């Protein structure tokens, strides 16, 4: 057995190695100290950490937006710490109840809700530039930039821009532990039953999907640690019998295989079509799709199924029955 | 009057169906199946043009290779079907066949961001050193599959780039040479270091470095190879059925 | 038929049973004794699907479902018709699973690699039976399994979770799907790295192993680590059915009120209430 | 934290669509054993005589029974509603026909109420019905009751905590959750949907795409609706102890004949049933009932699901006394 693929057998200790980035290189914060334990299952050496404006005002803006929902959170519970303990998962900032449109709400009923969502935002986007400036600072592809673009594109698709579409601030995701929960299933019971959008199953296929590429690849590497399989830039540019031995494994267990550096453009492409495919199907809810069971049974796909109990006819249409 | 509705009993969820299929099966078909022929085509006894890198230290390389020289297969075929395993002609260890192969990487010594050599003994390595807490294997002895001691311990090789180690270096017992062993196939003890993947005498015939305080691409792929050929080569029954 | 480098690695060995006498190659795939007892299972499977769905109302993709029996038939057989293919398929679908891990062993030694992909493969194939065999058990019948069909089983999945009132407080639920949501940002974030390094852009120089952990701890302070990222990866994808399967199986067996109700335990301690 | 194994499940749809009910046996033993405190008929009587009518002074529903019959009802009555103070918790002992005791007044209107339950709504309670015990099980004040505000505990014969009381506003969230089956749906569905026939139940669309003129901006309905009809559901579930699949295929809630069990229709008539009494009989009783059994905002105790249910599907697990007493309904 490969002891190594298990924990690391003897740690190694070094001169911390820094690489120049065109800027921000005085902006590292931080003495770097190392932990045994964290050793043995990854690098010991925790910091330094780059700071930047970007990142900072990440800060100011998310800290913000987090505030503003705490204190909204904190009067739910008349401001009594123990309750506030107690019910926190059940607290919550909500957008507006009353139907207003897309008019700005009251600060009671909506506003506040509003104005976290807009530094929650701000806060996004400008960790965003981080993300991406990091890696042109360092000469790096901007790959992870585009594919977080993607998952904060489908948190404004759920947060503001379905809302807009359908023309009301009452749609949008309530902050907190149980009610941005309660928000799934009142979403999905008003258009339809969410298992019938098929981008629904698309997003839902390309997530198991990235859980079988991570499973798969992640076991494969370490089945090729003993070939340095890990050192995969060097594997890419120079073919070692670590990623040999990996296609062959591939190729004699499913009739074809990818290369060290193509599995990654799929376990790329799984992960962001979770994200394109969820904000399409939000996109098209409500807009174009008020019931995607009946759009469904609209196109003759929805599964049908004998009566087990008699059939019951809706009450409401009988003859002489209340409203 | 409803949104969404077109022509026909058709509607736009409907058109954006097709095509995110279209997409889907495009990118699939039409990218990502020709980046994975990227390595290992053409195929022997729908490809992509070539793709370029630059290096960090100096050159370029255009992937998939054609190398100058190609090696030489002491394998027979164990029949005339298409599909029939070889069969080892002499020492597949030596020989380096099935899961002792190794692949014609670059002689090239690998390299730090820095331009110093990436995989290097602690001799050279003064500024590295063990994790307090660790064993330090240095003069612990190795034991092989058969419970001979094979040799003792004498450097451990680390990766500077990573900062990790990934050879023991041991003196081989009675054959006046050291072999390098990749980590992966040493069971760490207190008082020895276990090997299970060859024989004590097998030692001996472990590939040489041509330098000995640096390694090549192509002697690391030769030495971690040769442990795993005793995988299924050490003794006559590992390459038989388990049941 | 072979890839350029392929011919040197096929050789003889590492099969757990029958030794030389399945030990080859069909085209790409090797066959070995569990290549043939996969095709078995497989070829009887599809069969039984076949025979069943043209016995039902529709050969429509989305609307052909093979259902498990009525409850009232508990842990017994069923006729054909009324849950016995459903029983029978089952078999066969356990039975392509396992051969097709064993598979992967053999081939795995053939090539001189750990053992770990079809490790990996042990946890899909044990979630499969902790929702058709062993919650079934518990529950005293196989009619609480799920339907085999593209868009029925999506019901089951539905009523199951709203027998429960909101399955979103299933405590086992919040950590499956926590782990669903980390790994597949993972994989994004791994994959977009190791393409970032060797696809710099322009004409510029690919980048480093320093460079990978240098942009990690510019960006959060922390760099996993290459090798370290890959038990992580691992880790954290087979961690989405491994916690996932106490909140399956604790679902009626365990607990038969609604889930919200269930963090009681928590809420409804008396010095706070 | 758990409950033990083996669990009672029942089936609700076809097979393979996971329908039907899941149930602790030691939950459904003791509510068994606490509803088999329903006190046996009374034996019968004499047939033959005058009417009360003739026979007393202040009969007014009653009139047509004899006098055998009549104190037999009396005697029911007295057993269901106030066994513990007797005839004089409703009646001056002195004077029988005098209606100078609040709950003699209240107990009149009862009559009535209990008599067009029993003629009027038998869409919901069938030949089953309801006698004052189905409510009060042998209290004045019913155990289960509602306010315009949600009140913890929901049995009000337990002590509440500080938290509890309705006047601690720091427990408001607990006190809504708890009548939604522990959700943090943010709705009060008592009010909202109970207490009267103001609001739509209803939420989703009968369209597959959505209509022109009701589907943008404030010609919608707030998705508030969808959180609000889920809150009264978790509220239903919870009141007669059951899940969504004995009324719902969850494939589509909102369709009916093969997605809806028979109870689901039955449901139905109960909510009009409860619109109805709590309009017409209950709320109008604050004029009554001392303002010691009024709520912050001067209602009357009124009804919802769980003051007759008290957590089980049928109220009493179907028990009767209907032919026991005609007199309380259905009235020819
Ligand atoms: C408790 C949870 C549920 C469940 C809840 C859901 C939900 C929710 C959704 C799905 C969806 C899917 N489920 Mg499911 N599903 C469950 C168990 C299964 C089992 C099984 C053997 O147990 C199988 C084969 C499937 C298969 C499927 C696919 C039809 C679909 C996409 C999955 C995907 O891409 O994964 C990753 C794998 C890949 C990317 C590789 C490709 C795999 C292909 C697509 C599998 C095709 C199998 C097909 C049905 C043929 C069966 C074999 C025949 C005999 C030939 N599910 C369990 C019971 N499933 C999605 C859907 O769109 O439904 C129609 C979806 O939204
Ligand atoms: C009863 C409820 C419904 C339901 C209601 C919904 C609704 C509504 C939606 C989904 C969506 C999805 N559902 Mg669903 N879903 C149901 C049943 C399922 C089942 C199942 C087996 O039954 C599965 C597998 C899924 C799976 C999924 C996901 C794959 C999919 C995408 C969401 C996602 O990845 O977000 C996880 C990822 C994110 C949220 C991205 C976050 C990224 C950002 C950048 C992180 C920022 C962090 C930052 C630090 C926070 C700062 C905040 C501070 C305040 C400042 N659903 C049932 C039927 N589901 C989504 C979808 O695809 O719709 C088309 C969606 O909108
Ligand atoms: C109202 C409905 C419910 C709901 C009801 C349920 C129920 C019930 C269950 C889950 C479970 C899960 N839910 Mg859910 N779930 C809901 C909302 C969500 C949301 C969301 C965004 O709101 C998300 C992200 C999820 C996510 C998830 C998963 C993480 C989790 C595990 C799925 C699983 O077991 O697959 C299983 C997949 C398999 C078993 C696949 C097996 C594959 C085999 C080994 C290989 C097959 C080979 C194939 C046939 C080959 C074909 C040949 C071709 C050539 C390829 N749910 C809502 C609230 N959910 C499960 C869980 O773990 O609960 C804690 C579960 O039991
Ligand atoms: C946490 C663990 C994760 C994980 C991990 C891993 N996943 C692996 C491996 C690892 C490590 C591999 O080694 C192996 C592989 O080779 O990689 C390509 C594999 C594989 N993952 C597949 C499907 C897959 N993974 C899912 C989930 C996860 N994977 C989770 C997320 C899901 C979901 C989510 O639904 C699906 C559909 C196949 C492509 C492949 C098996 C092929 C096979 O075994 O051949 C043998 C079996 C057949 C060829 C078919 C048998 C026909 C039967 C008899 C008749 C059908 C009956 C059936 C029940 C009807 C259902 C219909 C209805 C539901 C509509
Ligand atoms: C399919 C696509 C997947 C995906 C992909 C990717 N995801 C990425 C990237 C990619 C590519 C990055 O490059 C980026 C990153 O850097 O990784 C290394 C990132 C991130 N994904 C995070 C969270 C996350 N991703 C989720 C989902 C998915 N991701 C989906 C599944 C979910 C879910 C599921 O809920 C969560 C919770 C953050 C950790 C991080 C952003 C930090 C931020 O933007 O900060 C903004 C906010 C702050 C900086 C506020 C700081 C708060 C402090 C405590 C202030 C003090 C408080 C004070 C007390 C107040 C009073
Ligand atoms: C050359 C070679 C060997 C190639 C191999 C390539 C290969 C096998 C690649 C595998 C990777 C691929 C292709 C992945 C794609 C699969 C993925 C990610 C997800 C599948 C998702 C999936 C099946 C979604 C369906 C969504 C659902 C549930 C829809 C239900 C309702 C429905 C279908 C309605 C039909 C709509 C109407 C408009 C059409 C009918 O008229
Ligand atoms: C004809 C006959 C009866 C023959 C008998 C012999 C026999 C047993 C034949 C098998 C026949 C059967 C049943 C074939 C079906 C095989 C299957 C299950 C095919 C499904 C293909 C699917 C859906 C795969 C899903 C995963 C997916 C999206 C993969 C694409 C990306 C790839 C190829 C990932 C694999 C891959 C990974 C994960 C690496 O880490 C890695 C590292 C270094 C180099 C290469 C690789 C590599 O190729
Ligand atoms: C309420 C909770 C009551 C209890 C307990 C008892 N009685 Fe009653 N009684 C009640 C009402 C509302 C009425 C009027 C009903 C009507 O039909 O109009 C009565 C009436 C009587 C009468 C008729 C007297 C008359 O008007 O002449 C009698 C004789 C009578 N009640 C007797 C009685 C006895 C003996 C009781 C206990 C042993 C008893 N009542 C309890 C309300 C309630
Ligand atoms: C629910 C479905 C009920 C049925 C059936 C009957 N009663 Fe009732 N009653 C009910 C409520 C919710 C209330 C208000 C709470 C309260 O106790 O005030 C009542 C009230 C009365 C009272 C007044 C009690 C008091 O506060 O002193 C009486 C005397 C009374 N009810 C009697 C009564 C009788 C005799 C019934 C049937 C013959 C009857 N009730 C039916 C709820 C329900
Ligand atoms: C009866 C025994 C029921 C139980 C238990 C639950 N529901 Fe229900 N639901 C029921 C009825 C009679 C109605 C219609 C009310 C009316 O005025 O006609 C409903 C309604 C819903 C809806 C809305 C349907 C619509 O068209 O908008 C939903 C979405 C719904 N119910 C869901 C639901 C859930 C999730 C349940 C358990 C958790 C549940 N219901 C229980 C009857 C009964
Ligand atoms: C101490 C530690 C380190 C940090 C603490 C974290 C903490 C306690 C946070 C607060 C409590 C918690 C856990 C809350 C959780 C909330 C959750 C999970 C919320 C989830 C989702 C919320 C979403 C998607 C909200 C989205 C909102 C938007 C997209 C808004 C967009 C708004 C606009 C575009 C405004 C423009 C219009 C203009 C005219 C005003
Ligand atoms: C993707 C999320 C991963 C989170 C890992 C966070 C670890 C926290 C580390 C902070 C490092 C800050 C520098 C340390 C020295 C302090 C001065």
């Amino acid at each position: 057995a490969d002891y190594q693929t298990i924990y690391t057998q003897i740690q190694a200790r070094g001169p911390h190695i820094t690489v120049s980035g065109e800027w921000g290189d005085n902006d590292r914060v931080g003495k770097p100290f190392y932990s045994y334990w964290l050793g043995k299952i990854g690098d010991a050496q925790i910091g330094p950490i780059y700071l930047g404006a970007s990142g900072i005002a990440a800060f100011a803006f998310g800290s913000t937006a987090i505030l503003i929902i705490l204190f909204n959170m904190a009067a739910e519970v008349h401001f009594d710490p123990l309750q506030f303990f107690r019910q926190f998962f059940w607290l919550g900032l909500y957008p507006p109840k009353a139907q207003y449109g897309m008019g700005i709400p009251p600060l009671h009923d909506g506003g506040w809700w509003l104005m976290a969502g807009l530094f929650m935002t701000l806060s996004l986007g400008s960790w965003w530039i981080r993300v991406y400036s990091r890696a042109r600072a360092l000469g790096l592809g901007t790959h992870i930039a585009w594919n977080f673009a993607a998952a904060i594109f489908f948190v404004l698709c759920i947060g503001c821009i379905h809302p807009t579409l359908v023309g009301s601030w009452s749609e949008g995701v309530p902050f907190g532990i149980w009610p941005h929960i309660d928000w799934l299933t009142a979403f999905s019971i008003r258009y339809g039953n969410f298992y019938y959008c098929p981008w629904h199953g698309f997003s839902i296929g390309f997530a198991y999907g990235c859980g079988l590429l991570f499973a798969a690849h992640g076991a494969t590497i370490l089945a090729v640690a003993r070939f340095g399989g890990d050192r995969e830039i060097e594997q890419i540019t120079d073919r070692g019998t670590a990623v040999e031995r990996a296609a062959l494994f591939w190729r004699w267990t499913i009739g074809f295989n990818a290369t060290i550096e193509s599995v990654h453009r799929w376990g790329w492409f799984f992960s962001l079509m979770v994200m394109v495919s969820a904000s399409v199907g939000i996109l098209l809810t409500g807009t174009f799709v008020d019931n995607w069971y009946l759009w469904c049974v609209k196109h003759g796909a929805a599964p049908d199924y004998p009566a087990y109990l008699p059939a019951t006819p809706d009450p409401a249409s009988l003859p002489g029955a209340p409203k | 009057m409803y949104h969404g509705a077109l022509a026909q009993h058709l509607d736009i969820a409907q058109l954006v169906w097709y095509a995110q299929w279209l997409v889907i099966w495009t990118v699939v078909l039409l990218y990502l199946r020709r980046e994975d022929r990227r390595e290992g085509y053409p195929l022997v006894e729908e490809l992509p043009y070539p793709k370029t890198f630059v290096l960090p230290h100096g050159g370029t390389v255009t992937v998939p290779r054609r190398r100058p020289e190609t090696r030489e297969l002491k394998l027979a075929q164990t029949d005339g079907f298409e599909g029939a395993p070889l069969q080892p002609t002499g020492n597949p260890l030596v020989d380096a066949v099935g899961p002792a192969s190794y692949a014609e990487r670059a002689e090239v010594v690998d390299a730090t961001v820095d331009g110093k050599a990436k995989i290097v003994p602690l001799r050279v390595a003064t500024d590295f050193s063990i994790a307090e807490g660790d064993v330090d294997p240095r003069g612990l002895p190795v034991v092989a599959a058969d419970g001979v001691e094979a040799g003792t311990v004498t450097d451990l090789w680390v990766d500077r780039s990573e900062h990790y180690f990934r050879y023991l270096e041991l003196s081989v017992a009675g054959s006046a040479r050291t072999a390098l062993i990749p980590l992966g196939f040493c069971d760490v003890k207190k008082d020895k270091i276990v090997v299970t993947s060859i024989l004590s005498e097998q030692f001996a015939n472990v590939p040489r470095l041509q330098s000995r305080d640096q390694i090549t691409l192509r002697e690391e792929d030769k030495v971690s190879a040769y442990y795993a050929g005793g995988l299924l080569y050490a003794t006559p029954e590992r390459a038989e059925s388990l049941l | 038929a072979l890839l350029s480098f392929e011919r040197k690695y096929r050789v003889r060995g590492g099969t757990l049973i029958g030794g030389d006498l399945f030990d080859f190659w069909v085209g790409p795939y090797f066959v070995g004794f569990f290549g043939v007892s996969a095709i078995f299972f497989i070829f009887l499977g599809v069969s039984l699907i076949g025979y069943a769905a043209s016995q039902g109302p529709t050969w429509d993709p989305f609307a052909i479902s093979i259902n498990p029996p009525d409850l009232k038939y508990g842990l017994g057989a069923a006729p054909l018709l009324e849950g016995g293919f459903w029983q029978a398929i089952t078999v066969c679908a356990l039975g392509a699973f396992i051969s097709w891990m064993l598979r992967e062993v053999e081939i795995s030694r053939k090539l001189g690699i750990g053992w770990h992909v079809p490790l990996a493969f042990c946890v899909p194939i044990f979630m499969f039976c902790v929702l058709q065999v062993f919650r079934p058990l518990l529950l005293g019948s196989w009619g609480h399994a799920f339907p085999y069909g593209i868009l029925s089983h999506l019901d089951w999945v539905n009523n199951f979770g709203y027998q429960y009132l909101n399955w979103h407080y299933n405590p086992g639920h919040m950590s499956s799907v926590s782990f669903l949501f980390v790994n597949a940002m993972a994989l994004g974030l791994h994959g977009g790295l190791i393409l970032s390094v060797a696809n710099p852009g322009d004409g510029d120089k690919v980048k480093t192993a320093e460079h990978e952990n240098q942009y990690f701890r510019d960006v959060v302070g922390y760099s996993i680590g290459a090798l370290s990222i890959h038990r992580l990866g691992l880790f954290l994808a087979s961690n989405i059915f491994l916690t996932g399967a106490f909140g399956t199986i604790a679902s009626g067996p365990f607990w038969t009120r609604g889930w919200p109700e269930w963090w009681g335990w928590w809420l409804d301690i008396p010095f706070w209430s | 934290c758990f409950e033990p194994p083996p669990a009672t499940t029942t089936q609700t749809g076809f097979r393979g669509l996971s329908m039907g009910e899941v149930l602790h046996p030691a939950t459904v033993k003791a509510k068994k054993e606490r509803d088999a405190q329903y006190p046996p008929a009374l034996a019968a009587v004499k047939a033959e005589g005058p009417p009360v009518s003739q026979v007393y002074k202040n009969v007014k529903v009653l009139g047509n029974l004899t006098e055998a019959e009549f104190l037999r009802t009396m005697t029911a009555i007295t057993e269901w509603v106030s066994p513990q103070e007797g005839c004089t918790y409703c009646h001056d002992e002195n004077n029988l026909a005098s209606e100078a005791k609040y709950p003699y007044v209240v107990a009149r209107r009862m009559l009535e109420m209990t008599r067009a339950i029993n003629t009027n709504w038998t869409q919901h309670v069938a030949q089953t019905g309801v006698t004052c015990y189905t409510c009060h099980r042998g209290t004045p004040l019913p155990p289960y009751v509602r306010y315009l505000e949600p009140t913890l505990p929901l049995n009000n014969r337990e002590t509440p905590t500080h938290v509890e009381r309705v006047e601690t506003r720091s427990g408001y969230v607990v006190r809504l959750a708890k009548y939604t089956a522990y959700s943090a749906l943010n709705y009060d569905p008592f009010t909202m949907f109970l207490a009267n026939d103001k609001r739509q139940v209803r939420v989703v669309p009968q369209t597959a795409l959505p209509l022109v003129g009701v589907s943008r901006g404030k010609e919608r309905r707030p998705l508030s609706d969808a959180y609000a009809t889920f809150a009264l559901m978790m509220s239903i579930s919870d009141s007669l102890g059951t899940n969504c699949t004995f009324c719902h295929n969850a494939q589509t809630f909102e369709s009916w004949g093969k997605k809806s069990t028979p109870q689901r229709a039955i449901a139905w008539w109960g909510i009009r049933m409860v619109r109805d009494l709590n309009m017409n009989y209950l709320a109008p009783l604050n004029a009554s009932l001392p303002a010691s059994r009024l709520g912050r905002q001067g209602e009357a105790p009124q009804a919802d699901c769980r003051t007759c249910h008290q957590g089980v599907t049928k109220p009493l697990f179907g028990a009767s006394r209907l032919k026991d007493y005609p007199e309380l309904g259905p009235i020819k």
